[PDB]
C-alpha cells in the first residue's frame, strides 16, 4: 500500500530480507506502492502473477472466499499483530469488555464467529470443487509426445535408408582401428581421473566455511549455501 | 520429494565420468574385433 | 487425395461444438446475455457457427489471445503456433502436390527409374505430415477445453 | 433425508473401450497402418536379388506391427539397420500405449460409492451446492428450529437465509421439488412418508444416512377427553 | 466482511444497517455487559492516526478521545501511540502481513510425460545398464571359440543391441544365446 | 484368425488382471444366515427362546 | 509497556525464533513426503543394479 501499517513495519524492519524487499520497492518503475487495497487485489489479478501484493492475512483470506477465486495466499506471518477494542482513559465498561473478550474467546465464539463469516459466508467455498475425485478416459495430449517420438523415429528411418541407400551405391581399415582404440584408451583414462580427482559432482544446497567446523553451532549459521560437493571433497 | 530446494545438479565432472563410461565400453568392442580377426589369422 | 486434403484445408467444418459465434464475437459484449453459445463449426482458421441467428458470417480463429489466463508456458507456445500457423497440414498439401507432379512426370523423364521412388517417398512424408497435423488439432482442442 | 437419485448407468457392450479416448483409437490405428507401410518402404528399396532377401512384404509387415501392439511377438525379424529403428520406436510406442490401457482399467474396475451422493447432514452442512427445505408448518421443521445439535443449528441457518425459499407447501410439491432441480437439491421430511415413496414410481429417491431422531405416530384426543383411555 | 450493506440496507435503519463479523462482536460484547449500543459509521474512513502539526487523531481514535465515540469495536490495530492514549482491549483477533500471488493456472500438458514415473536418474542408469549387457553378451559369445566356430553365433555386436532391446521392450526376439555363459 | 484373438486375449488378460490382489487377501465374512424368514426355511441352525 | 516495545521491535520475535529455530539441531521433518505419492527412486531398486 502506498501508506499504511505495512508500510511502516518494513520501513522499521532491521532485517536484511525485509530490507532487500524495502530497496526494490523504493526504487522500481512501475510504482510497485498502491493507492488502495482493492487497487492492488485488481492490480494482481490483472498483472498474472508477475505482481504480487503484500496485505494482512485475514483480507488475503477474504479475497480468496470471493469470487473469481483467483488470488492465493502464501508464506507465513512475517510479523504478529493484534485487533483490539479501543476504549478511552477510565472506561465504564474498558475492563468488563476485556472480560467479555476473555469469555467468547474461551467459549470459543470468536473464532466459531470468525470460521463461520469467512469461509462460509464466502461465494468461493472451494470445498466441493477441491473434493472431486473422478477418473477419466486418458486424452491424446496426456500422450502427445508418445506420438510425436513415433513420427520422428519414422521419419529419421526413412532418411537413415535414404542416405545408406546412397553410400551402398557409392572400406574401414585395421591400423585405423588401432590407432583409433590408443587414443580412446588413453581419453577414458584421463577423464576417468579428472572425475574422481576433480570434485565438481554435485550442485546443491551445502555447508561451507560460514559452518566450516560442523562442532560449532553459530546460531544462524547462514543456513546453507550452494555447495560444488564432490567425490573427494566438498567444496562451495 | 523432488529435491526442490536442495536443487540437486549433476555437474560437468559427473558428465565426465559418463563419457568415460562410453568410451571405455567401445574400447573394449574395438579391441575384441581386433582379436577375432587376428584370431582368424591364427586359423588361417 | 491431393483434392481431398485441399478441400479439407479449404474448408471449416472440421469441429461442430457449442462455440462462440458472432454475437460474442464482439468481445467484453454488453447485453448479449452470452446468447447460450448455439452450434459452431469450428475450421482450420475459422470459427463461424451454424444454425444460428448469426451464421453465415465468418471471422477467422485467433488462438492467441489479448488475455493469457494461465502464464505463458514455452512448450505450450511451440504447440499453439504449430495449430495456428498450420504448417504441418500446409505442408502436406505441397507433399501431395509434390507426388502429383512425380506421378505426371513419372510417365516422362525416362531411365531416371527413380522418379516414382521419389513420388513412393513424398506420399509417405505427406502422409505424416497428416498425423502430426490431426494430433496438434486434438491437442490444441484438449487445450483450454472448456467447462 | 430425501435426494434424488444418482444415474446407474448401463455400460455398452464396448465397455472395454472407456480408459482410451476415440480419438486415441483412432490414432492408435492410423499409426498402426503408418508404420507397417514405412517399414515395407524401409525393407524394400532396391538395395543395389538384394530385395528378395528380406521377407518383409507389406502383408508381413501388416502383420509383424500387429504382433508388436499385441504384445504376442512375431516371428520374423528386421534386419536392416532402418528396418530395426522402425520397429525398436514401435516397439517403445506399444510399451506406453498398452501398459496404460492396463492400468487405466485397473482403476476403471474399481468402482466406489459415496462419493457422488451425500454421506448424512453432516455432509449435507458441509457443502450447500445441494440444498435442502422441510414442511410447512410440520413438527419436522419445529424440531430443527428447536434442536441446538450443532449440525441442526447450522442446518437451521441456512434454512434462514435460503433464496429461492426452500420451505415448500405441501408433501408432494417437496417430493417434486427434489425432481425438479435435477439432483442440484435435497429435501427433508419423516422416514415413513420416505420408504413409501422411494418404493413407488418414478424411483428416483433414495434415503441417505439414516434417520436422524426417533419419534412417533399416535392415536390423538383433545386434552382429557372421554375417548382418550379407551383408544389407548 | 467486518461491517457490511447489504442489498437492504436502503430498506433497514438503525442497528439492523449493518451486519458483520465486528456487528456481530458489537452484539456479543453487548449481552455480555448490558450496554444498548448505536452503530455509527465514521466519515473520513481512515485508522486511527495522529496528525503531523494539527496532532489530532484521525477518524476513530480521534472520536473516542473526543468524547463523541464510547466505544470502537472496529478492525484497529494496536499501536504504541493508541495505546498511550487510549486503553485497549487484548486483541480478539490476531492478523499477519501475508503474501498474494494471482493463482498459478494448473494442468500438466507434460508431453514428455510419459517418462515421469521413473526419475532421470532411472532412465540414465537403465540405458547404461543397457549398453553394459549388450556388450557382455557379445564379448561373452565371441571369445574365440574353437574358422566356422567363431563365425557360427548371430550375435555379432550389432544383434546385441537387438536382442536386449526387445528384452527390454518385452518383445520376441529372433536369437536366442546358445551358450552357458551367454544364457546366463 | 490370429490377430482378433489377439485382440480379445489383450482385454480379457488385463480385464483379469486388474486387480487380481484384491481377490485374493478379500478376509470378508459370508454371513450366510440374514434374517427370519432365512432362518425359518432351515432347521439346521436352531432357535433359542 | 515493555512488552509493546519489544514486539514493536520485534524483539519479542526475534528472542523466540532464535532460541527454537537455532537449538533445532535436528531436522524439523514435519513435511517428510507432502504429495501422497511420488516417483520411484533408484534407493527402491538398487539391490536389482547390483
Ligand atoms: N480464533 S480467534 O480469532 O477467535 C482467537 C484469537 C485470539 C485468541 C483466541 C482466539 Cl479463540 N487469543 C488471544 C487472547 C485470548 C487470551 C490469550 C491471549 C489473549 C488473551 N488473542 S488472539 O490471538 O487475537
Ligand atoms: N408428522 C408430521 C408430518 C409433517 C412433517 O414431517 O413435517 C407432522 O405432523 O408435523
Amino acid at each position: 500500500l502506498d501508506s499504511g501499517s505495512t508500510k511502516e513495519f518494513f520501513r522499521r524492519s532491521k532485517i536484511a530480507v525485509f530490507d532487500k524487499m524495502w530497496t526494490y520497492m523504493r526504487s522500481a518503475e512501475p510504482s510497485v506502492f498502491v493507492r488502495t487495497t482493492a487497487e492492488g487485489v485488481a492490480r494482481v489479478r490483472k498483472s498474472k502473477g508477475k505482481y504480487a501484493y503484500l496485505l494482512e492475512s485475514t483480507m488475503n483470506e477474504y479475497i480468496e472466499q470471493r469470487k473469481p477465486c483467483d488470488t492465493m495466499k502464501v508464506g507465513g506471518n512475517l510479523d504478529s499483530k493484534g485487533y483490539g477494542i479501543a476504549t478511552p482513559k477510565g472506561s465504564s465498561l474498558g475492563t468488563p469488555v476485556n472480560l467479555a473478550v476473555l469469555k467468547l474467546s474461551e467459549q470459543g465464539v470468536l473464532d466459531k464467529l470468525k470460521n463461520k463469516w469467512w469461509y462460509d459466508k464466502g461465494e468461493c467455498g472451494a470445498k466441493d470443487s477441491g473434493s472431486k475425485e473422478k477418473t477419466s478416459a486418458l486424452s491424446l495430449s496426456n500422450v502427445a509426445g508418445v506420438f510425436y517420438i513415433l513420427v520422428g523415429g519414422l521419419g529419421l528411418a526413412m532418411l537413415v535408408a535414404l542416405i545408406e541407400f546412397c553410400y551402398k551405391s557409392r572400406l574401414f581399415d585395421r591400423g585405423v582401428q588401432m590407432l583409433l582404440t590408443t587414443v580412446g584408451a588413453f581419453a577414458a583414462f584421463s577423464l576417468m581421473t579428472i572425475a574422481v580427482g576433480t570434485d565438481y559432482w554435485l550442485y546443491s544446497r551445502g555447508v561451507c566455511k560460514t559452518k566450516s567446523v560442523s562442532e560449532d553451532e553459530t546460531s544462524k549459521k547462514n543456513e546453507e549455501v550452494m555447495t560444488h560437493s564432490g567425490l573427494w571433497r566438498t567444496c562451495c | 520429494s523432488d529435491s526442490k530446494k536442495n536443487s540437486y545438479s549433476y555437474g560437468w565432472s559427473f558428465y565426465f565420468g559418463a563419457l568415460s563410461f562410453i568410451i571405455a565400453e567401445m574400447v573394449g568392442v574395438l579391441a575384441v574385433h581386433m582379436f577375432i580377426d587376428r584370431h582368424k589369422q591364427l586359423t588361417g | 487425395a491431393f483434392s481431398l486434403m485441399t478441400i479439407a484445408v479449404g474448408t471449416d467444418y472440421w469441429l461442430y461444438s457449442r462455440g462462440v459465434c458472432k454475437t460474442k464475437s464482439v468481445s467484453e459484449d454488453e447485453t448479449s446475455k452470452k446468447n447460450e453459445e448455439v452450434m459452431t463449426h469450428s475450421g482450420l482458421w475459422r470459427t463461424c457457427c451454424l444454425e444460428g441467428n448469426f451464421k453465415g458470417l465468418c471471422k477467422q480463429i485467433d488462438h492467441f489471445p489479448e488475455d493469457a489466463d494461465y502464464e505463458a508456458d514455452t512448450a505450450e507456445y511451440f504447440l499453439r503456433a504449430v495449430r495456428a500457423s498450420s504448417i504441418f497440414p500446409i505442408l502436406s498439401v505441397i507433399l501431395l502436390f509434390m507426388g502429383g507432379l512425380c506421378i505426371a512426370a513419372s510417365e516422362f523423364y525416362k531411365t531416371r527409374h527413380n522418379i516414382i521412388l521419389s513420388a513412393g517417398i513424398f506420399f509417405v512424408s505427406a502422409g505424416l505430415s497428416n498425423i502430426i497435423g490431426i494430433i496438434v488439432y486434438i491437442s490444441a482442442n484438449a487445450g483450454d477445453p472448456s467447462k | 433425508i430425501m435426494i434424488k437419485k444418482p444415474q446407474k448407468s448401463k455400460p455398452g457392450v464396448f465397455s472395454f473401450l472407456d480408459p482410451l479416448a476415440y480419438e486415441i483409437w483412432m490414432c492408435i490405428v492410423f499409426a498402426y497402418i503408418g508404420v507397417s507401410v514405412v517399414l515395407f518402404l524401409v525393407s524394400r528399396f532396391s538395395p543395389y536379388s538384394s530385395e528378395s532377401t528380406n521377407e518383409f512384404g507389406i502383408f508381413n509387415s501388416l502383420w509383424f506391427s500387429l504382433g508388436a501392439f499385441m504384445q504376442q511377438g512375431c516371428d520374423i525379424s528386421p534386419r536392416s539397420l532402418s528396418g530395426r529403428i522402425v520397429g525398436g520406436v514401435w516397439w517403445f510406442f506399444t510399451l506406453i500405449i498398452i501398459s496404460s490401457y492396463t492400468a487405466n482399467l485397473a482403476a476403471f474396475l474399481t468402482v466406489e460409492r459415496m462419493v457422488s451422493p451425500i454421506e448424512s447432514a453432516e455432509d449435507l452442512s458441509k457443502q450447500t451446492e445441494i440444498a435442502y427445505g422441510t414442511l410447512d408448518s410440520g413438527s419436522t421443521k419445529e424440531f430443527f428450529r428447536r434442536s441446538k445439535i450443532a449440525v441442526f443449528d447450522k442446518m437451521w441457518t441456512y434454512m434462514r437465509s435460503a433464496e429461492p425459499s426452500v420451505f415448500v407447501r405441501t408433501t408432494a410439491e417437496g417430493v417434486a421439488r427434489v425432481r425438479k432441480s435435477k439432483g442440484k437439491y435435497a429435501y427433508l421430511l419423516e422416514s415413513t412418508m420416505n420408504e413409501y415413496i422411494e418404493q413407488r414410481k418414478p424411483c428416483d429417491t433414495m434415503k441417505v444416512g439414516g434417520n436422524l431422531d426417533s419419534k412417533g405416530y399416535g392415536i390423538a384426543t383433545p386434552k382429557g377427553s372421554s375417548l382418550g383411555t379407551p383408544v389407548n | 466482511p467486518y461491517v457490511m450493506m447489504k442489498k437492504n440496507h436502503e430498506m433497514l435503519e438503525g442497528n439492523e444497517r449493518y451486519e458483520g463479523y465486528c456487528v456481530d462482536l458489537a452484539a456479543e460484547i453487548a449481552k455480555h455487559c448490558g450496554f444498548k449500543y448505536k452503530l455509527t459509521i465514521v466519515g473520513d474512513g481512515k485508522y486511527g492516526a495522529r496528525d503531523a502539526d494539527t496532532k489530532i487523531w484521525n477518524g476513530m481514535v480521534g472520536e473516542l478521545v473526543y468524547g463523541k465515540a464510547d466505544i470502537a469495536i472496529a478492525p484497529l490495530t494496536i499501536t504504541l501511540v493508541r495505546e498511550e492514549v487510549i486503553d485497549f482491549s487484548k486483541p480478539f483477533m490476531s492478523l499477519g502481513i501475508s503474501i498474494m500471488i494471482k493463482k498459478p493456472q494448473k494442468s500438466k500438458p507434460g508431453v514428455f510425460s510419459f517418462l515421469d514415473p521413473l526419475a532421470y536418474e532411472i532412465w540414465m542408469c537403465i540405458v547404461f545398464a543397457y549398453i553394459g549387457v549388450s556388450v557382455v553378451l557379445f564379448l561373452v559369445s565371441r571369445f574365440s571359440p574353437y574358422q566356422s566356430s567363431e563365425s557360427t553365433n548371430e550375435f555379432g555386436i550389432f544383434n546385441s543391441l537387438w536382442f536386449s532391446l526387445g528384452a527390454f521392450m518385452q518383445q520376441g526376439c529372433d536369437i536366442s544365446p546358445r551358450s552357458l555363459s551367454g544364457r546366463i
